[PDB]
């Protein structure tokens, strides 16, 4: 018997890793020293910009 | 909470809690 379809799970996502306060923060500072960024866990990225 | 960071950080010589970070998380 063949395969009639295929099926994928993957948990509830969830850590979006954090993008939404490096485009919405007030405070974007001057050319010299702005900010940065790290990573935790899970999978966030998606494709909002 | 259990509460965790990675923080790179000078201990004491007899560190407690009495009666720089890259990661952190909390459960
Ligand atoms: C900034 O916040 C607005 C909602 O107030 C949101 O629509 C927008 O996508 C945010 N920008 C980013 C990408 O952080
Ligand atoms: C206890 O853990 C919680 C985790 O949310 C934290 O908010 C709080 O600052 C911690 N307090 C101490 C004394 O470690
Ligand atoms: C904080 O961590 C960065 C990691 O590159 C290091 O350059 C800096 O000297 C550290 N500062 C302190 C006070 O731990």
């Amino acid at each position: 018997v063949q395969p009639t379809e295929s099926i994928v799970r993957f948990p509830n996502i969830t850590n979006l890793c954090p993008f939404g306060e490096v485009f919405n923060a007030t405070r974007f500072a001057s050319v010299y020293a702005w900010n940065r960024k790290r990573i935790s866990n899970c999978v966030a990225d998606y494709s909002v910009l | 909470n259990v509460v965790i960071k990675v923080c790179e950080f000078q201990f004491c010589n007899d560190p407690f809690l009495g009666v720089n970070c890259t990661f952190e998380y909390v459960s």
